[PDB]
């Protein structure tokens, strides 16, 4: 039939959206994790340079 | 860093140490010489007091 011709493309981008949402999900959760990681060692940098400030 | 941080704790901790130490000498120094010199004045002392001593002999 006509049916099953689209019904397979509908079937199809099923899969796609399930692996384009957990991708995208997972890069999100590291971009962020090392934005996390560089933010601190930013400041790592910046506080170790204050905490020593001459002694 | 971390590592960084403990290098820098360790090359003032020897630093303070020293000037303990160099805090410590110059005291000490400046003690001695001036006993030295006490006793430099007490010796011109003895000496004058010999002197007189002759002289009434």
């Amino acid at each position: 039939d006509k049916l099953k011709e689209a019904e397979t493309r509908a079937e199809f981008a099923e899969r796609s959206v399930t692996k384009l949402e957990k991708s995208i999900d997972d890069l999100e959760d590291e971009l962020y994790a090392q934005k996390l990681k560089y933010k601190a060692i930013s400041e790592e940098l910046d506080h170790a340079l204050n905490d020593m400030t001459s002694i | 860093m971390d590592a960084i941080k403990k290098k820098m704790q360790m090359l003032k901790l020897d630093k303070e140490n020293a000037l303990d130490r160099a805090e410590q000498a110059e005291a000490d120094k400046k003690a001695a010489e001036d006993r030295s010199k006490r006793l430099e004045d007490e010796l011109v002392s003895l000496q004058k007091k010999l002197k007189a001593t002759e002289d009434e002999l």
